[PDB]
């Protein structure tokens, strides 16, 4: 199994197949197009890894955080979200507020790590 | 009971986007010492195992009249054509007044002799040379009825560039691949009318082999259909949109020629030598194309029985192309480096009125359709931005035992109280060929980051 | 806060805007300059991540090490240097004194890694 | 020491010099040649870092795993390897048996990954 | 008048001036007087800050 | 028309689309574009200013 193996399946079934999806990220006139495509592939991989590495989730497929979830973003219960939707529509009504999600996660990571530095310097 | 944000790496979501694309040839074209006008060494070799995956329960919207891969293919082929003529002989000294007579004794009714003068290794002296030029390449500049003076046809607009006589125009297949972080959605539905939803979408990195053949009408070598004859069109309400007919079974076609002598090497400068047609040995016959009768008849009858779905209570007719110059109204292709332009009145002479006429005669296979047709040398394709090519001739006889796949029709402007809507053939822009090959594919961008609320909370 | 939102603030105020400043290190005559700019931005960010990952601090905004601070570099206390001067003056003071700090960090990291290797191979 | 400072030296000095040999993995017609060399250099380093990242050794210069070492690959004593060899003929000895090593490391990290995955949601 | 089109070489076109219709008049450029004068005087009063 | 005083007529011969034949053409070039070729005292063998 390779890319997008549960692209139309339910949301809860997608969590058990994440190990096989994020695998292939690096593997005249037809030289310049190849060079531009290679450069944008490197840029895409580095952007995704850097954005995963800011908020303390480097090298992990599933990462839990410590920011509360506001009810003004979804206003829907957990059961129908995790057993009814595909990822496509859920991305469609989160894409209006993903920037606020990213900013809150970044600030929560910085506060947590400053608390860790103060706790380590207490000793 | 509380909800916390959790990031996920590997979320399968898509965005519609455009990107630059690869070229993926095979190893079999990698070994040849000649370079064709496309690329063999420049394209990355492909793995001999196409990884194809089918999605579970998705339905995706598709369009093909607003696509980006078609425009990228068009720009790639235009740039390859304009790049494969840079280190080639520029025939700017072939603009002299030509003195032409009949083609020796027993005139051939195809060629003129057209002896000119040219510059030797000294700039001062001149020497008399002779060639053989085809009739469409020769235009009588005149102020009176002086029939002894003629000139070449491309010394009026631009260009005058000769093709390099070591490249080939053979259409080897090229694959398109998306870069990493992208994918291609391919629709496997057999009854795909061109636009709308599809329910068997598969995700593919590298597309199947595309042969970049050039043809105005009457599509040559290509991928067949799956189940039946399929009609693709943009609207089927106005008559300005070219309707593409895709066939299920192929029809054999051959096109041959009488003899020529050889390339006659004529030197026009320091190291610049072009190869015009020399003598002709043997007799003179007409170049032609041959198609089997009954295969063409029941193929057009199948197009008739399937084409009546959009026009239920009307009969359909065919006639010739609706006028213009010779470069548009005629079936044009290339075989072995020689460019054929062919009159297609004998193929589109018929009608269907709703009564299917089956044929059962195994001894009636001798009947064939012939097409009496001509050869140019000065080429002005892509209706502009072409860098007008002079294809050098080929010595021996040439045979083009081809295959046929599709038809490019159009509808004549109808009249009131009519039940006899006619369909003509038309050529036009070259986007229709690669649009009729790339109907399946759509390029798409994956976004592997997602956020979701759950009961998990990070430890403090 | 913007890209340089605290450039004249103190150390205690500028240590909280790290996460909204590190986010923006990656995001024909005039069709080759853009390509050169893409490649040099990627090289700069990868050089920074190379320099961070060598002394064992990958994916950390604030890094506590075990190298003792020689007094000859600063000759100053901590409260006024964290509540008085900005990052620019302190960088201008320490800009002569950086390569020996980087070498000390490299040596201490390799020593710590060999010590942890010995301790884990003891078991 | 300098670049390639202990290439012929024994195994003991080779572990003290890893932190300097990772420094130099980064530091018209000819313009496209220069961009081709630069993009292949950055891509080679990025594939190397990703390959370290697959089997759970990202950032660390010396990484211990739990793959059992089959004796048929080497058949040599521990103190014979680490006190009488330089890296070169060791590489010529092991280089036939690299893909099995890489696959075993990848599957061991996959095993530890699903252990972490079903340990996160069992408390 | 026009771009008279001379043809040179195998397809090169050179555009030149053809006839002239109407009379011949001079090509001028107009500046307002008092706006120029008081802008020049403002440059003058801002230029005496350096030269005493 | 005998009263232009800034543009000359400057008739010449030129190469047509056939490089064997030449034809007689005319223009109207501006006066600073043109310098006299001083092979004689005749003020009629003018030339373009970029030709050297
Ligand atoms: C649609 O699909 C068909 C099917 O492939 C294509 O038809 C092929 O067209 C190519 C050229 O476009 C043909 O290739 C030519 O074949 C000639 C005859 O080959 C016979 O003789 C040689 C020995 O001389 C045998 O080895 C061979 O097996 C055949 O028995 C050759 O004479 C040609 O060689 C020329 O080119 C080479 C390369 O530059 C030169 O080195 C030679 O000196 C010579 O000048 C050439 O190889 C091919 O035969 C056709 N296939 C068939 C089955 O006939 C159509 O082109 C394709 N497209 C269209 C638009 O119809
Ligand atoms: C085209 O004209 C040329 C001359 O203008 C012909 O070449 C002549 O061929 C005869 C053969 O009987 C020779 O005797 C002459 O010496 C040739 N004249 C030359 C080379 O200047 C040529 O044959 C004509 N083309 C054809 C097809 O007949
Ligand atoms: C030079 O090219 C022009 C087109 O740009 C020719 O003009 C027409 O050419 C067609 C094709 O032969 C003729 O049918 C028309 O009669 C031409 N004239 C017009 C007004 O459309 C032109 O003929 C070419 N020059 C020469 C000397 O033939
Ligand atoms: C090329 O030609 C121009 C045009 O005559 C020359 O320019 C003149 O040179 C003479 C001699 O030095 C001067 O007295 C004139 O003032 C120049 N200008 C004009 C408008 O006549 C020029 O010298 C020539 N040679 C070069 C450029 O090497
Ligand atoms: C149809 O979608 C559902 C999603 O709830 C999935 O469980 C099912 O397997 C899909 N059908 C097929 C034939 O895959
Ligand atoms: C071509 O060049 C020759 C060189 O001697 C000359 O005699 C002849 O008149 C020229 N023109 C034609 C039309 O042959
Ligand atoms: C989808 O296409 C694949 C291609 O092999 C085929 O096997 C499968 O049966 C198709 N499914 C449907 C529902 O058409
Ligand atoms: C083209 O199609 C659209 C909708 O498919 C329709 O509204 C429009 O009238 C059509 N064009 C013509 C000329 O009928
Ligand atoms: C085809 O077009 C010609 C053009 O005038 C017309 O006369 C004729 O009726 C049309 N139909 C047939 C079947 O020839
Ligand atoms: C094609 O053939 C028909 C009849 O054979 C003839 O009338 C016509 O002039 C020919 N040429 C074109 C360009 O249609
Ligand atoms: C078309 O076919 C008919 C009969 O098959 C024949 O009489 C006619 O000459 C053909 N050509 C045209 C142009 O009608
Ligand atoms: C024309 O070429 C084909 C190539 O297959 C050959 O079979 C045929 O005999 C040739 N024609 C003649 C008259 O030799
Ligand atoms: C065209 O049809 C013939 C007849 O089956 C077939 O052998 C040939 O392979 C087809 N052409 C191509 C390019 O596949
Ligand atoms: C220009 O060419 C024509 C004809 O070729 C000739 O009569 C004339 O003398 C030439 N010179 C000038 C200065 O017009």
């Amino acid at each position: 199994l390779g890319f997008l193996g549960a692209a139309g399946s339910t949301m809860g079934a997608a969590s058990m197949t994440l190990t096989v999806q994020a695998r292939n990220l690096l593997s005249t006139v037809w030289g310049i197009k190849q060079l531009q495509a290679r450069v944008l592939a490197v840029e895409r991989y580095l952007r995704d890894q850097q954005l995963l590495g800011i908020w303390g989730c480097s090298g992990k497929l599933i990462c839990c955080t410590n920011v509360p979830w506001n009810s003004s973003w979804s206003n829907r219960n957990l059961s129908e979200i995790w057993d009814n939707m595909t990822w496509l529509q859920w991305d469609k009504e989160i894409s209006n507020y993903t920037q606020i999600i990213y900013g809150l996660l970044e600030e929560s990571q910085n506060q947590q790590e400053k608390n860790e530095q103060d706790l380590l310097a207490l000793d | 009971e509380n909800l916390w944000v959790t990031v996920y790496y590997g979320v399968p979501v898509w965005k519609e986007a455009k990107t630059t694309l690869f070229c993926a040839s095979d190893a079999r074209a990698y070994e040849k010492e000649v370079h064709n006008v496309w690329a063999t060494h420049a394209c990355v070799p492909t793995d001999p195992s196409p990884q194809e995956l089918v999605l579970g329960n998705v339905t995706e919207n598709f369009n093909m009249w607003k696509n980006d891969m078609v425009d990228q293919m068009h720009e790639d082929i235009i740039s390859l054509w304009d790049q494969s003529l840079k280190p080639c002989v520029k025939l700017t000294p072939l603009c002299v007044t030509l003195i032409c007579s009949d083609a020796g004794s027993g005139g051939v009714e195809e060629m003129k002799n057209c002896s000119f003068n040219t510059t030797t290794e000294i700039r001062d002296k001149e020497k008399k040379e002779y060639a053989l030029f085809y009739k469409p390449d020769i235009v009588p500049l005149s102020e009176t009825n002086n029939t002894s003076e003629y000139r070449l046809i491309n010394c009026n607009t631009s260009a005058c560039t000769q093709a390099c006589p070591k490249v080939t125009f053979e259409p080897i297949p090229i694959h398109y691949c998306a870069p990493a972080g992208y994918a291609i959605l391919k629709c496997n539905d057999e009854t795909f009318n061109g636009t709308g939803p599809c329910s068997n979408v598969s995700t593919v990195q590298c597309t199947h082999g595309i042969r970049p053949v050039v043809s105005t009408q009457l599509l040559l070598n290509g991928s067949l259909a799956e189940k039946e004859i399929v009609i693709r069109s943009e609207n089927l309400t106005n008559n300005a949109k070219i309707i593409i007919v895709h066939l299920h079974t192929p029809v054999e076609i051959v096109c041959t020629r009488p003899n020529n002598n050889t390339r006659k090497s004529v030197r026009i400068g320091p190291g610049q030598t072009f190869y015009a047609t020399g003598d002709i040995i043997g007799d003179i016959k007409q170049a032609h194309c041959n198609i089997s009768e009954e295969k063409w008849n029941d193929t057009l009858q199948k197009v008739g029985i399937e084409l009546q779905k959009h026009f239920p209570n009307k009969t359909i007719k065919y006639n010739q192309s609706a006028g213009g110059d010779m470069e548009i109204t005629t079936h044009s292709f290339n075989c072995g480096g020689e460019f054929f332009y062919c009159n297609t009145s004998n193929l589109f002479n018929g009608t269907y009125n709703g009564t299917y006429i089956s044929t059962n005669s195994s001894a009636n296979s001798t009947s064939t359709i012939t097409l009496q047709c001509r050869i140019k040398q000065i080429i002005n394709m892509w209706q502009g931005v072409g860098r007008c090519m002079y294809a050098p001739p080929i010595a021996g006889n040439i045979t083009c035992r081809s295959n046929i796949t599709g038809l490019l029709l159009t509808r004549d402007g109808g009249t009131n109280s009519n039940e006899t809507e006619t369909f003509r053939p038309a050529g036009g822009d070259m986007r229709d060929n690669w649009r009729s090959e790339l109907y399946k594919y759509k390029v798409v961008k994956i976004e592997p980051l997602g956020v979701a609320p759950t009961r998990c909370k990070r430890r403090v």
